[PDB]
RNA sequence: UGCGAAAGCAGUUGAAGACAAGUGCUUGUCGUUCGUUAUAAAUGGCCUCG
């Protein structure tokens, strides 16, 4: 009956290799420069630049060869190497695949396989029929080897010939033309530049000669290189430091030139084709074009994130391609590819995948390097310790929630992600983002935080929900005070009511309540009201103190107001509260700590059994149908008939869910259809011979009262969230940012010739 | 929802046809027009006696009576008020059958007799509808003929449904148009269902269907709001118009125990998805959507009660939840007397709130999965424990902990399996019977920490364990759902300082300020004064409790002499509390000429 | 790139009435008894004072016509529906009809009675018939054509009749309210001279007004009551007034958020606004030097500046008014494609906002404490700097000379609840950051001594507030 | 934009005596006249005027004081004695009222805000005293 | 770092190798490893189109 299938996309792919800098971006612009090819973790998207839409999509799942192969793409080359819309994809392992865009994907592409002996392919490139490849072989520093690639027609094979070798490569970069390679090695350190197709350029010099003496006096940040760029001619080499100082070195005589604007570490450096301009970017969220003739600079500020990579992409520098990071989300690295028009510095094409915020960091994600160690960044020293600590936490520790809140708009079916201080509206049918809106005050895009400013925490959008009608949006926010003050511990809880007409795309804030429920008391739960009561224009908010507040929209006031309250000043605290409302609206089921209460809505007090005790704390209360109520506790789940007040089924959850999730996240793991039945989702770590990073999730469809299992499905990755679309199908979000769904003649010759001409 | 006590309308005559109680409801007809939510009048045709109109309120009274010969059987009756050619009039239409030889259709007009008319009907008259707007009388006959007449009984139109031996015909209005559906038995338990619309022909056939497996002989039928309900062998079959398709079958176990032949069953609707069911002298108000028994009432002073008609509430549009139902009641005794009675019925709000915990339908932990991943017999135990000799603590604890593999004397999350309430209750009963006095087993201490301690045993619990301090202390800290009444009584009765603070902490944690405050008023003035004297002799959970006392006691009840001592105490604490707050915050917190000595 | 966010710093019905800002107090020779507005543009209003009637221009707000022919005191200045004709009453009992804006000519003069004629009003639907009320207690109905005998003579009031009203949509109905406390309804279609029915007010009736076809509001004594003729009973009554209400006016379908407004004079110096939709509940009021005898507001179709006029027994007239390269202009009507990219400039930023945008933390703090700076605005810049994480940074390069402006405001801001918490944070840093400079600077020391006394005083208030809070719980 | 700000504590939708002047001002909603009565600071006058004020008018007086305090918090202190005596004197009458919080919602919110300052004001006071003690001895 | 409420309750911050500086010894560092749940500071601040 039911079936599982992936629907939407995932994160854009990057060359996630530590040493290579300035070559992180793999997307390419066609020779006609009419469309941009971007590889994703699960597909390849071809976007038309002129119209800013995804003209074509090549999904790995659809093609058998790509499905078996997909390992990550290390490069894309326009045309076919062996031989007008062909592309050659080189993966890290060595699979060379010739695909076609602008057409229908062929089920038998020209698959090949380069022969590498314990080598990981890192980069490939060409100038005119001559091809070289760079490969990685193994002090925590990887060494590199340079081969020459040629295709022999007779054997139809790729032959590799040794050309060069370098050891202990710390940092690397390739010129814009793709014919020079600059690299820093520990043979403290030395920089060497080599011509790649020729022997014309071959130079090396210690970094000590470049470094200023004052740097030798100062801390290590001054002597730490974070970025490196090499000019096409090889006459200039720009070195960027963690201090934020750029030094252009003239290779002929090693003369230095200091350019100092970046207050924090510079992350991206790139030369123009003629070499007269220098793109720089870093934590400032501002892209600076240094005019080297007069040392001037032009700025493009208030970008969406910190700039990881900069490039001038065109025969005449028509476009600038940037990679943005959005360091607010510590759980995941949120990359965004931005193609700007050089003429007027307007976004010609902005591309990014879904941006969920998980509870904790996942897999091997490491924050970018900064001048100082902060919550959003790592210092130079903190990197290795943080990596080791992350791996040890993922292995040894038992708290492995990685659960994210997501909402679905009933009217539009758009998918709302509560990013930190902002909401991302993402359309999973088209697999494109539709909006990004700031829903809080704070330092969000006023300026780029640097150094100690980076320790500030913007307001966090904790809960985001829609009414049944779908015309109102309720948002709950927590504002964190700055540190080192008397009022550095008094968090401010805010509730906001937003409204929006269907035609427009921007929500307009209508009411704002500061410190609802009192001062420093969280709104642990929110439940929009059913259609019966006030035509779905009311909501309930519940605390960790057992207090309940019912707000509704009054036409006379024209704004929301607190219609009802029950503020029992319980003396104990617990974040394990869940809340359900009957479809008719007569009764409200409030589960606090271990006890469930049935409150009559009219008097907003207990009915006149109302009290039901559970073995452990309640995580979720839901009523699949008016008759039956499913109650989940930390040790089990139970189905109760409200009519009989008796338990029908009880399923033990302790073996799988003991302390893996914090209280309240089982709510976002469990969802229920209003017609057919509910759905339970259980993730298990996979280990063979100590726990391993990889995870496996199981989804189980349950009928009302949980008598039978309609379906049992398994997915091969940790599923962060699962909810019920307003159609019969369920949508689940996976930590790979993947949204899957579980659901049920002479004239003819002359015409051809004229078309050719 | 509730059922009122029946009140007497009239006593039925002692006629032979009415002597057969089981068929008596068939001999009494209730007019549809006069019996509704807003009408205070009931027109009733008692076969062989008369057609009589009664007023219900303020007192039952006979307002009109039309006599009928004793040998005539009333087969159909209806009465409606309207304007006729214009004077306000009440048109009465009734059909009588005398020995099956002749069938009489009669129309009477009364000024609010203006005229009386009588014709011979071809067959038995079952349903009569009066259209005062068009001045028409419509009759349905047993030969399948639907005849339309004026108030002068002049035949204007006749429609043949092509089927004879009709058994059920009911009128209803939808969106302002008058509709009627008929059920005609066929052979082999097959029944023809037809739906007709009233507008060359004023009668239009909309649907005609044959339904299989539909028996009449033991089936009670009623219709309400596009749904036809059939009660048969304890199962209520719900059919939905216009196609009369079976939607739901609801089993009614309380009827399944009825021997076939002795129990008298009547079945009528009262509201949306709600009906009245009577079994002999017991009247049930049932909600069919939720399958719950909203209300039940037994009439001990009558042998049987049969529903005749009920004023049905359209609860979705009507804010009124009170209606009436009329039935025939039969007294116990050698000379039973059958009488007409009316019952006031409160249907309710039609919400799931009403049906909570009232179903008329009468566990073990199961693995989540039937079958390389990181991991994070109750009766036998009862029998073994019960077999023990009196006051044998060591054996009792050994069996309980060993058999259940319980490792700690207090409940832990690893003991989720024991959480079946039935086993815990029996062990608790065993512990009390097995042990009395001053020595209880350690199993009791484990149960006190169990989250699912039965509520039935919470009462008087603190008293039993008063003798042993540790066991009393355990009950305060961990025992669930302890009554507040006992906790407050023990609060003011215990002189132990430690227990008072724990009792203070427990009361606040589990109970609201409002809930606690009301009980505190009930406590004697002397006890609260004694508690106050104790204070004058974590502390906030005692003081905040005291602040509740000062609110409960009230302004008048407080006495000046003791109040001064309390004032001196509180002012003492405020000075100290301010002092400590200051300490806490503190913990959180060149010359032109200078003479110096040189070291050389 | 995105535009830089801008720094973020009563009832609508009240906000509308607050727009009558401009106030002019004119002095008349005697108490202004009656005030009327011309139904037609320019909607000039007439005021009856002493022996003259003065018409005031709406735009100019000054006298443009004066009718001084009257020998004794005048008692009315009501205009006709067309506005061409105005009628006035006199203590001698003569009713004089003049052409509006032509004071010299007297179109019609009628001797209603020997007793004073206090009320003279034109019948709203019918232009020809004019009603007059006199101390003779007969409210005669005159016609302009027939000046020798009234068309009809309504009688039955046992006390002075000083209030005549004509019901809209019922031209045959006539309403009279006497000092008997009885409001009498008459029908001119019948023989008349006998009321259809009487409504008891229990207090002398000072002015009767028909707000709508079925609702009449009768203001007498200390209260005004609204009566519905279909029910023939008072629906609602409001007695917020202290002195005896005198005059009352109604306007509907005007541009306010409230479609309708009802103004009633008090004789206590109060005139308050009531809206018929919300059960005739109070929304606004004005206070004057002395008792108010007459109040009027410009008609619905004023077509310009609205006016609110109040009449005082001292003769003071108070007016509040609610004021209401040959191809450069081508605009591309005939063109295939019009391309627009012009973006309006952002609203001018203040000095403090510019400094924050330019990362001038110290200068932004200085702009906070400058003479003539709003207290609310000073709070935002302080809150913004805290939010930006720049509190110590804004206070590093400072001495006693430039620290006193902050401490002076803190000395005053500590009292405010809104700024109490903010003052605590900034004061905590400066003490933790300038402990040594504190010792060597005397002036700073006294800035704390008074601060410690003031912060102590706030502690006493907050402790006191907790005590009233505690006992308030006991009552409930 | 034009959004209306609020707080969670808004429970709105859930000789020498001047008694005669006070009663007239309260009945007539006369803001000017009421202000003159509240101008007095002599505690003996405050008790006497409230002592002779009719119990019915006392309830609205608390409402007026609540609003005036909220607009201007500087007058929180001087107007508290007015409120303090109203509760003390008319306590019996106030008890016999069907509802208080709905009609005294503004008072409770206003009083709640002042108490919240007390924890932080002590913290500021301790640091002021710590530094104030320091240079005075030096 | 673990738990928990937000308050808080318990518990950590070790060893080796290499390099630099000063005088085999001392100190400091690590784009080095193993193990444990485990101040900053290169004068350096955000575009234009009214």
């Amino acid at each position: 009956q039911y079936k599982l299938s992936v629907v939407s996309g995932g994160k854009p792919a990057l060359n996630n290799l530590s040493s290579v800098t300035g070559n992180k971006n793999i997307a390419r612009l066609s020779q006609d420069q009419r469309n941009y090819i971007i590889p994703f973790n699960n597909q390849i998207k071809v976007y038309s630049v002129e119209t800013r839409q995804c003209v074509k999509t090549l999904k790995f799942a659809n093609n058998s060869l790509l499905s078996g192969i997909f390992e990550s793409i290390v490069k894309i080359l326009l045309g076919d190497i062996t031989v007008a819309h062909l592309i050659t994809v080189f993966t890290n392992n060595g699979h060379v695949i010739v695909l076609n865009y602008k057409g229908k994907l062929v089920e038998s592409p020209k698959h090949f396989k380069i022969s590498l002996a314990d080598e990981k392919l890192a980069n490939v490139f060409h100038s005119e029929g001559n091809y070289r490849i760079l490969t990685t072989f193994k002090n925590s520093l990887q060494s590199y080897r340079l081969y020459a690639l040629t295709f022999d027609d007779a054997k139809k094979q790729f032959e590799v010939a040794h050309q060069a070798e370098w050891h202990n490569v710390i940092l690397s970069n390739i010129s814009s033309n793709g014919k020079l390679l600059a690299h820093m090695c520990k043979d403290h350190k030395s920089i060497s530049v080599v011509s790649l197709f020729d022997d014309s350029v071959n130079l090396s010099f210690p970094l000590g000669s470049i470094l200023s003496s004052q740097t030798q006096s100062l801390s290590y940040n001054t002597r730490y290189v974070s970025s490196m760029a090499i000019d096409n001619m090889g006459q200039q080499l720009a070195v960027g430091f963690a201090s934020g100082v750029i030094s252009i070195v003239s290779l002929a005589d090693l003369q230095i030139r200091l350019l100092k604007w970046h207050i924090d570490s510079v992350l991206s450096l790139s030369f123009s084709h003629d070499g007269s301009y220098l793109l720089s970017g870093g934590w400032e969220k501002v892209m600076s074009l240094w005019q080297l003739e007069t040392n001037s600079q032009q700025f493009l500020p208030r970008l969406n994130g910190i700039i990881i990579d900069c490039q001038v992409l065109g025969p005449q520098g028509n476009y600038y391609s940037l990679i943005l990071q959005m360091t607010e989300n510590n759980s995941n690295s949120d990359y965004q590819f931005l193609l700007l028009n050089a003429s007027d510095l307007t976004s010609k094409l902005s591309i990014n995948g879904p941006l969920p915020v998980f509870n904790s960091t996942i897999k091997h994600i490491q924050q970018p390097i900064s001048a100082m160690n902060t919550k959003n960044s790592n210092s130079i020293t903190s990197l290795n310790h943080s990596k080791k600590k992350q791996s040890r936490k993922l292995i040894k520790s038992r708290r492995q929630d990685f659960t994210t809140n997501v909402e679905i708009n009933p009217i539009n079916k758009n998918l709302y992600f509560p990013h930190i201080s902002a909401v991302q509206i993402f359309d999973f049918y088209k697999n494109e983002q539709v909006n990004y809106q700031y829903l809080t005050s704070g330092v969000n895009n006023s300026m780029g935080k640097v150094r100690f400013e980076l320790n500030l925490q913007d307001p966090i959008i904790t809960d985001l929900k829609f009414t049944k009608d779908g015309q109102w949006m309720i948002t709950y926010e927590i504002e964190y005070p700055p540190n080192d003050l008397l009022s550095s511990k008094d968090l401010t809880h805010i509730l906001k009511f937003w409204t929006k007409n269907d035609n427009e795309t921007n929500w307009n804030l209508k009411t704002k309540v500061i410190n609802p429920h009192g001062i420093s008391v969280p709104i642990t739960k929110i439940l929009p009201s059913p259609r019966s009561v006030n035509n779905s224009q009311g909501c309930l908010t519940a605390d960790n103190n057992g207090g309940l507040k019912f707000w509704s929209f009054d036409s006379h006031e024209s704004n929301w107001c607190l219609k009802k309250i029950s503020l029992p000043n319980f003396n104990h605290f617990s974040n394990s509260v869940s809340l359900a409302w009957s479809q008719d609206g007569s009764l409200i089921f409030h589960g606090f700590d271990d006890k469930l209460q049935i409150l009559d809505f009219d008097t907003f007090k207990k009915f006149e059994v109302s009290e039901f005790t559970l073995d452990s704390e309640i995580q979720t209360v839901k009523l699949i149908n008016d008759t039956n109520l499913i109650v989940a506790t930390r040790t089990t789940l139970n189905a109760i008939n409200l009519l009989r007040g008796q338990v029908i089924n009880s399923f033990d959850l302790y073996p799988f869910v003991n302390g893996v999730y914090k209280n309240g996240h089982m709510d976002r793991l469990i969802t229920c259809d209003e017609r057919t039945g509910n759905i339970a989702l259980v993730i298990n770590q996979q280990l063979t011979d100590v726990p391993t990073i990889n995870y496996k999730s199981r989804i189980i469809i349950f009928d009302s009262d949980l008598s039978t299992k309609l379906g049992n499905f398994t997915h091969h990755e940790y599923i962060s969230w699962i909810g019920w679309n307003y159609d019969t199908d369920f949508i689940f979000l996976d930590i790979e940012s993947t949204l899957g769904v579980v659901g049920t003649s002479n004239s003819d010759i002359f015409a051809e010739q004229l078309h050719k001409l | 929802p509730s059922l009122s006590q029946p009140f007497r309308l009239a006593t039925l005559p002692k006629i032979a046809s009415l002597s057969n109680f089981s068929l008596q409801a068939d001999y009494v007809q209730v007019a549809d027009g006069t019996f509704n939510e807003s009408t205070n009048n009931i027109t009733l045709g008692i076969s062989g006696s008369s057609i009589s109109q009664y007023i219900i309120n303020p007192t039952p009274k006979l307002t009109f009576d039309y006599p009928i010969p004793s040998t005539n059987i009333i087969t159909a009756c209806n009465a409606e008020k309207g304007q006729a050619n214009k004077r306000n009039v009440e048109i009465w239409a009734f059909g009588l059958m005398v020995n099956k030889g002749n069938y009489t259709l009669n129309v009477i007009t009364k000024a609010l007799f203006l005229s009386q008319y009588k014709i011979k009907a071809k067959a038995k008259v079952m349903s009569i509808k009066i259209d005062t707007k068009n001045s028409l009388v419509i009759a349905i006959l047993q030969n399948g003929l639907i005849e339309i007449f004026d108030f002068k009984l002049t035949l204007l139109h006749s429609f043949d449904i092509s089927y004879d031996n009709l058994k059920y015909a009911k009128w209803f209005t939808e969106n302002g148009t008058e509709y009627v559906f008929v059920l005609c038995p066929l052979q082999d338990d097959k029944v023809c269902y037809k739906l007709l619309e009233l507008t060359s022909s004023p009668i239009k056939e909309l649907s005609s269907t044959i339904i299989e497996g539909f028996s009449f002989e033991n089936s009670k039928l009623c219709y309400q709001f596009g749904k036809l309900y059939k009660l048969n062998q304890g199962k209520i079959y719900i059919y939905s118009l216009p196609h009369c398709q079976l939607q739901q079958v609801i089993e009614f176990p309380m009827v399944d125990k009825l021997s076939p032949g002795d129990d008298l069953i009547s079945f009528q609707p009262v509201s949306v998805n709600r009906v009245l069911l009577t079994v002999n002298n017991v009247i049930y108000l049932l909600d069919l959507l939720h399958c719950s028994t909203l209300s039940q009432r037994e009439l001990t002073h009558v042998k049987t009660f049969q529903l005749l008609k009920s004023a049905v509430i359209n609860s979705e549009k009507s804010h009124n939840s009170k209606t009436i139902a009329i039935g025939i009641s039969t007294k116990n005794g050698p000379n039973p007397t059958s009488s007409l009675e009316i019952i006031n019925i409160d249907v309710g709000t039609n919400t799931l709130k009403d049906s909570l915990g009232k179903s008329f339908q009468v566990v073990i932990l199961k693995p989540l999965f039937d079958d390389r991943v990181k991991c994070n017999h109750c009766n036998e135990v009862i029998e073994k424990l019960s077999a023990l000799q009196d006051n044998d603590i060591t054996s009792f604890d050994d069996i309980f902990f060993k058999e259940l593999k319980i490792k700690e004397e207090h409940y832990t999350e690893k003991d989720r399996y024991i959480s079946d309430p039935g086993f815990l209750n029996k062990v608790l009963d065993l512990i009390f019977g097995k042990f009395s006095g001053n020595d209880y087993p350690k199993t009791l201490t484990f149960l006190l920490t169990h989250p699912l301690f039965p509520l039935s045993r919470t009462r008087n619990l603190l008293s039993l364990l008063r003798d042993q301090p540790r066991l009393f202390k355990q009950a305060i800290v961990t025992c669930p759902n302890l009554p507040l009444n006992e906790l407050l009584e023990e609060l003011f009765s215990i002189r132990n300082r430690e227990l008072l603070l724990d009792i203070s902490f427990r009361i606040l944690q589990d109970f609201t300020r409002d809930s606690i405050k009301q009980e505190m008023k009930k406590l004697s003035k002397l006890d609260v004064q004694n508690f106050i004297e104790f204070i004058t002799s974590q502390s906030t959970q005692l003081f905040q409790l005291l602040s509740l006392v000062l609110d409960s006691i009230g302004l008048f009840s407080l006495e000046g002499a003791l109040l001064e001592n309390l004032t001196l105490y509180i002012d003492k604490q405020v000075e100290i509390a301010e002092r400590n707050t200051e300490l806490w915050n503190l913990i959180d917190t060149l010359p032109t000429y200078t003479m110096e000595y040189l070291d050389i | 790139s995105t535009a830089r966010p801008r720094i973020i710093t009563t009832t609508p019905e009240q906000r509308y009435w607050r727009q009558y800002t401009s106030a002019q107090l004119v002095k008349e020779h005697n108490s202004v008894t009656h005030i009327s507005f011309n139904p037609q543009h320019p909607h000039d209003f007439a005021v009856t004072s002493s022996t003259r009637v003065q018409i005031f221009s709406s735009r100019t707000r000054q006298v443009i016509k004066t009718f001084s022919r009257f020998k004794d005191v005048v008692y009315s200045a009501s205009f006709r529906s067309d506005g061409k004709l105005l009628c006035a009453g006199d203590a001698t009992g003569l009713v004089s009809v003049y052409d509006s804006y032509n004071p010299r000519t007297i179109l019609l003069s009628i001797n209603a009675s020997t007793h004073p004629t206090h009320v003279t009003k034109f019948h709203t639907q019918d232009n020809k018939i004019l009603a007059t009320a006199s101390d003779d207690r007969v409210t005669r109905l005159w016609d302009i054509s027939n000046a020798y005998e009234p068309q009809l003579e309504l009688t039955g009031a046992t006390d002075y009749v000083r209030t005549l009203s004509f019901i809209p949509a019922a031209p045959h109905l006539v309403a009279t309210g006497s000092y008997d406390g009885l409001i009498r309804l008459y029908d001119t279609r019948s023989s008349g001279s006998t009321p259809i029915y009487s409504l008891n007010h229990d207090q002398p009736v000072e002015n009767v007004i028909a707000v709508s076809p079925t609702q009449i509001v009768s203001c007498g004594g200390n209260n005004f009551k609204v009566w519905d003729l279909t029910s023939n009973k008072k629906l609602y009554e409001r007695g917020n007034f202290n002195k005896a209400v005198t005059c009352l006016d109604y306007v509907e379908n005007f541009d306010s958020p409230m479609q309708s407004a009802l103004i009633a004079s008090s004789l206590d110096g109060h005139v308050k606004v009531f809206d018929p939709l919300d059960n005739f509940q109070v929304k606004f009021g004005w206070k004057f030097s002395g008792p108010v005898l007459s109040c009027a507001v410009s008609p619905s179709t004023a077509q310009g500046n609205r006016h609110l006029v109040a009449g005082l027994s001292s003769g003071l007239l108070a007016i509040r008014t609610k004021k209401k390269m040959r191809g450069s202009e081508y605009q591309g009507d005939q063109e295939h494609i019009i391309h627009n990219d012009k973006v309006r400039s952002q609203r001018r930023m203040r000095a403090f906002e510019r400094n924050i945008n330019q990362f001038k933390w110290s200068e932004a703090l200085d702009n906070a404490f400058v003479p003539g700076m709003a207290k609310e605005l000073t709070l935002t810049v302080l809150q913004e700097l805290r939010k930006r994480g720049k509190v110590r940074v804004a206070l590093y390069g400072r001495d006693e000379s430039t620290l006193e402006p902050l401490l002076n405001w803190c000395l005053k801001g500590i009292e405010d609840v809104r700024s109490a918490s903010i003052v605590a944070d900034w004061v905590a840093v400066v003490l933790e950051l300038y402990g040594n400079t504190l010792e060597s600077s005397p002036v700073l020391q006294e800035l704390m001594i008074d601060l410690k006394t003031k912060v102590r005083h706030e502690i006493h208030k907050s402790k006191e507030a907790q005590r009233i809070e505690g006992m308030l719980q006991l009552l409930t | 934009g034009n959004a209306r700000v609020t707080s969670g504590d808004n429970f709105k939708h859930v000789t020498g005596t001047v008694t005669v002047i006070l009663s007239q001002a309260l009945q007539s909603n006369d803001h000017s006249l009421l202000e003159t009565v509240l101008n007095n600071r002599d505690e003996r006058v405050i008790r006497d005027t409230i002592f002779r004020l009719k119990p019915a008018l006392a309830v609205i007086l608390l409402e007026r004081l609540a609003e005036r305090i909220a607009r201007q918090t500087h007058r929180q202190g001087p107007l508290n004695v007015w409120v303090k005596w109203c509760l003390i004197i008319h306590g019996g009458y106030l008890v016999s009222i069907p509802n208080l919080m709905s009609t005294l919602s503004s008072l409770h919110s206003t009083l709640k805000r002042r108490s919240d300052l007390l924890p932080r004001l002590l913290a500021l006071d301790a640091r002021l005293d710590c530094t104030i003690n320091k240079f005075k001895t030096l």
